[PDB]
């Protein structure tokens, strides 16, 4: 659950 | 849905008019424009809903920025400049390009000095060419001293308080965006919290909440256009994307000195107004607050989006090939969950 | 596809004939019938493919078992007996019944002593009733001394070697199955390796490989009928289950003294022959060999089935409700992977 | 991967 709901930091840039 | 065009101070007339806005198939309603001192503004940022703040002074020293000043002072570093045949500047992740050999990007990236960028703009303008350029470069320590002074003059007091108040993570970067009139960044969502600080010109921002995932049809997570909508807003394919007929946006036009809070996972479509001249923006990207130890149900829409992303990522790694994720998902649902 | 009926020894005529087999919509080809000394048999069990072994003597002491002997000797423990209106005895997991309140089972489970089971059979037979009973009870230490002697007389030398040779885990249980002629266990797969030892009467076994997952449409993993096919083999719904038109089975009829290897994750449909009298089987369920430390690609079909099961299980736990797994999976694929 | 390919011991019995 906690593993699944984790979010990244990806944005439209390098 | 944007609202009535604001009247500029000193009887300067409407800052813009509706004829400078592109025409789309969906309705919108306005994003609230509030003072940073308005408790309703603090209530919207705490609930992770968008708001335009009119008086933050967040990038007050940059409001004097134009191409001449920047070229003189921004240093001799390299700037990422995107070029396209069309007004639509769809972002693509170059690392993911290996996964899909078929994908060919509409826009191209070139590294150049700031004066070369200004030169291409002049050249295109002089010859009346149809090429379009969008400069998108994170601010770094190669900038000139005057820019460093301007950057230091941003309202860190206010935005550091916001970061602390919301429990957000670190500021990860500031993206400098300089676009030509009519440039469009197509609908997409970002994973970080964003304070979007408009500096020069006007940008129409159309936002969609995370719970409209099923109407925006993002690319597969392994595709280079991960996080972007597959729907062509100018010619929507309702046979492939039927629920795009149900999308409703939140709209505003930001001008110099306006700051738009774009909450994480919120879709946004951003266009520089037709015939409005060049636009300049600096954003402020923050990592979201850490997930709470005790997860609370019901889950938020963006948590369900995170689950889907993570499922797609796990399957790609487990199957050993990103191309196989689609077939396995269909096998799992057909005649079983549909 | 079963093959020509075998001729019984001492000129006793065909053990059975095709008229005792139910009629279905798909083709089959025969499962090989081999000696346990045949290296081809060892090659099929090592490749996890089915085979009928004709001379294992695996349950030789049980070949004298009938209802009289068992009632006299099997002890006074409780036996699970399933009752149904129809010939189809679809298995359901009672723990999962809370998740789906709508599901109502066709068959009912009742606990009774072995002599009560024999009594119901006699009663049904005497009155010419249409009710059907299937006894399905794991062997346990409440059995009588004679049964213990018979059980000890099984060919543990041969099957322990098989377990060692294949790296399987422990024997988890032995299921005693006593059915009425015409009883059917509908298509399903089990997660454990199975040596299926026929004792009395004849059973037609139709097996499908794990790579026919997309033609058998198992229930959702949280549904009580997890691992069973949704397709009614007697009246297949090709609109809901179109790829059932592509299924091809592996078929055999096992008789007293035959042992069928049913590899783990292989689908099987098992029916006691029409007008063939009662059937008695004892199976041998083993945990599969541990997954190798280095996974090798390409993945086997049953590994992909395991991935799908695990995705369904994770989503049920993450969403906090098994009912929500279907909607999220559709949201993930529609217009994105289909 | 190893987590995903893991298999249970469920059969048509208790
Ligand atoms: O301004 C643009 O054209 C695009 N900007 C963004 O998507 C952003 O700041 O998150
Ligand atoms: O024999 C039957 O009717 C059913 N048996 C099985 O599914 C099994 O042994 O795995
Ligand atoms: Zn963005
Ligand atoms: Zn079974």
């Amino acid at each position: 659950v906690k593993f699944l709901v984790q979010f990244g930091v990806n944005v439209n840039a390098a | 849905g944007s609202g009535e065009p604001r009247e500029e101070a000193g009887a300067l007339g409407p800052a813009w008019d509706e004829s400078q806005l592109r025409s789309y198939s969906f309705p919108t309603r306005p994003i609230p424009r509030l003072s940073q001192s308005d408790p309703r503004a603090e209530e919207l940022i705490e609930n992770e809903e968008p708001v335009v703040l009119t008086d933050t002074n967040l990038v007050y020293p940059a409001l004097k920025w134009d191409l001449e000043y920047l070229q003189e002072n921004i240093g001799n570093g390299d700037f990422s400049v995107y070029s396209a045949s069309t007004h639509k500047f769809l972002y693509y992740d170059e690392k993911k390009m290996a996964n899909f050999q078929n994908f060919k990007p509409r826009s191209n990236r070139e590294e150049m000095k700031f004066h070369e960028f200004v030169e291409k703009l002049q050249d295109i303008q002089q010859r009346g060419g149809e090429e379009r350029l969008y400069l998108q470069q994170t601010l770094n320590d190669t900038v000139g001293r005057k820019i460093v002074m301007d950057f230091l003059g941003f309202n860190w007091n206010w935005i550091n308080k916001q970061q602390g108040k919301r429990g957000w993570g670190q500021l990860t970067s500031n993206l400098l965006l300089i676009g030509m009139e009519g440039n469009v960044t197509p609908a997409h969502y970002d994973e970080q919290q964003n304070f979007f600080a408009q500096i020069k010109g006007y940008k129409r921002c159309i936002l969609f909440p995370p719970d409209q995932f099923e109407c925006l049809y993002p690319y597969p997570v392994h595709h280079p256009c991960d996080r972007q909508s597959q729907v062509d807003f100018d010619n929507p394919d309702y046979e492939r994307f039927p629920n795009f007929q149900n999308v409703v946006g939140y709209e505003t036009v930001v001008g110099p000195g306006d700051v738009l809070y774009i909450p994480m996972y919120w879709w946004h479509h951003i266009e520089s107004l037709l015939n409005g001249g060049i636009t300049i923006t600096v954003n402020f990207w923050y990592k979201g607050a850490p997930t709470p130890k005790r997860i609370e149900y019901p889950l938020k829409a963006h948590q369900k989006v995170a689950i889907m992303r993570n499922i797609e990522k796990m399957l790609g790694e487990a199957l050993g090939n990103p191309q196989e994720v689609g077939p396995l998902l269909n096998t799992m649902i057909k005649g079983r969950y549909n």
